[PDB]
């Protein structure tokens, strides 16, 4: 539960040249991310997750 | 034997079509040592935080384009610690990787050179006046040269076949260059060891050496392929040294 | 490095255009072994009339094409021998390959990601009710995807984020999956291996796994391109075991 | 400076099969040559270039 | 691997697209030994101003194209010393190496077959009738094969479903032979050594091979594409020998 005090930057994306067709191609594409964690990551203490619940039993 | 990877500091490089890379003269970057120094002081080494890549702005190669240049340092003097280093010492000494990229279709056609030229002095088109210092340089924005011959006070002779120096552009070959062929590779490296006839020099007053971007085949295309083609540049300073600390200068 | 060739029983499948196969869990197809084993009776093995390679029926990937499943088994018992061994008996237990295929030219863009869901419970589009088995397979015919909420009765709820099962469907990476990039590569091949929690089971009460194929980039093409791209679906079993031989059942 | 007696020959280019391309690509494209010598290559006897010239002394 | 260059004489041959080389019947070409021999006379040798490339004239490939073909020798009777040590000589002796050359853009589409054919004695459009020597051969250009049948007096009939010779035009592959398929390679080479039932032969009397090529699927392609495809033939002589000086004969 990050604050100002355990921040930790920004990624940003920008045009280093620009994209270039030829003839009959489309003009607009997409790219796509994906995340993982390397081998040094751990994480530690226990909580219960706040994106699950219920108001009653029988759910 | 395509792919390339270039690491520097917290800064790394890919590209899956490159051609090679060119060592300027054979001649690596390295450091000043004890039986070529004049300079006294100890000189301080930042060594992660000056030599790393840093990216320009981007220009646009459109179907009249005459080209582009660069001068070098002074393109630099606003990045990071390399430019507050520069600022507040009196002597500098660095190498350079320097990389160009520009992507396009299977479709496009085009040929852009790259050269690198030390010591590109230049010349006025007022034959009996003298240039001005922001006709030779913008900072990290790009000089243009012209197609026709130029007018102006105080401003570069600029059409392109001289090349602002009164030669044969034909003949820049003489110099370190790589070519992008439009069909074959998207991206030109050169490597670039520090040239002077001194060990070491004031980065301010003295331009090192300039960076030429000239397309010799037009840029080329069809019916709806894409239109927008940019050109990008990204250089990274090595062995990086300062001497002669004291308050910082200013322009 | 990218051609490939699958030999099995009388069938075989080249490739020319092959990133690579996924072995599910590092886990090849195997038999069952004596010291696993519960049931008594011995075994029959066909081995090559059933371990080969069926071909299923193709779905035309259109520009706003939300995406395809099939279950398994029940996709193959009308497929020859393994369909006629699965109504004579009451266990069985195999293995897969799975490889599916589609081509296109260096002018088209897409991307399909190919993934195999061991044990996919589905929910029903009204809270409190339940599916019914057409709603679930259509035997060698796909199910359809949505790209919106949807309603009926007895129906599965079948927008594309959610996937059926009520989770986000960019995390499905999670099983075992490749993805096909038009401008990468033609084919996806997957080797399954036998997954339950008992070692052998009846084929025709239980789905093992479910195969989906969902477009994340959609299909583009530009002016006078082929509009007609088809995908196609082969699947072998491996390692073919059945037991307890009585009389054919029926539906 | 060739003459008749120390000539040297032509060279030429021509078509041998032809130029194909696909529709969306431009039908006109160019050629670039370049010239070198070769490692059995030597020159003698120096004089001055007519290149370079001038009417008065400061230029 | 689809790089090749060959040499011969003060020519060189360079490709980027090649498939192979195509050895007649794995018999490279060779001279004529001595308990193989029948004539007296010590032979002449020239041996790099006979063997070397030559290069015909270029074919239009259009639309509707049926084929073309050229004789061997009479295709050379004018090129430079080979055809002079031919005019001065009653027996010769020689291979060849041909290269045969056509590119297009990864948007056209196409094929060609190229075939070698010893002895390839041909018919005439008239029954009862015989063929002119300008019917079989025009030089260094080629003659034309047609769609239908033909008519008129001492010319070839020359449909290209049968080839000129009576057969079925798809069993030519059992000649020496490679295709030209447009989305592979761009060049087809095959190296033919000396065939013949005599151990030399005059140049002028008896033809010893023909070239065929011929497109089994049209030259189609798109909107604005180029339209003008040419194919090119270049040969060269090999191990050449003459015998039996006098003046030069008269046609």
């Amino acid at each position: 539960q990050q604050d100002e005090y355990t921040s930790a930057g920004n990624v940003t994306c920008w045009y280093q040249t620009g994209i270039v067709v030829p003839a009959g191609t489309p003009t607009s594409c997409s790219i796509m991310c994906f995340v993982s964690a390397c081998n040094d990551f751990s994480v530690r203490l226990l909580k219960d997750t706040p994106f699950i619940e219920q108001s009653a039993l029988l759910q | 034997d395509r792919v390339r990877s270039i690491t520097l500091g917290n800064s790394t490089i890919t590209t899956q079509e490159s051609a090679n890379v060119v060592v300027a003269y054979g001649r690596w970057p390295e450091y000043l040592k004890d039986n070529e120094a004049t300079a006294e002081d100890q000189p301080t080494q930042p060594d992660v935080a000056t030599c790393r890549f840093y990216t320009l702005e981007s220009v646009t190669w459109e179907r009249d384009s005459p080209g582009w240049w660069w001068k070098f340092p002074d393109a630099l003097k606003d990045m990071g610690l390399f430019g507050q280093n520069m600022y507040y010492h009196y002597l500098g000494r660095a190498g350079y990787t320097i990389h160009v990229q520009c992507n396009a279709s299977k479709f496009h056609q085009g040929c852009l050179m790259v050269v690198c030229v030390p010591e590109a002095e230049m010349g006025c088109s007022q034959v009996d006046g003298t240039v001005n210092e922001h006709s030779l340089s913008e900072g990290e924005t790009a000089k243009k040269f012209a197609s026709t011959s130029t007018n102006g006070t105080n401003t570069v002779q600029s059409i392109v076949t001289n090349a602002g120096m009164g030669v044969g552009v034909g003949n820049l070959t003489i110099f370190p260059h790589q070519w992008i062929n439009l069909r074959t590779n998207n991206c030109a490296t050169i490597v670039m060891p520090y040239i002077n006839n001194v060990p070491m020099d004031n980065m301010f007053r003295h331009h090192n050496f300039t960076l030429m971007i000239i397309p010799f085949v037009p840029l080329d295309y069809s019916s709806d392929s894409s239109t927008y083609v940019p050109i990008t540049v990204t250089v990274a300073p090595m062995c990086a040294e300062y001497n002669g600390l004291r308050l910082a200068t200013s322009l």
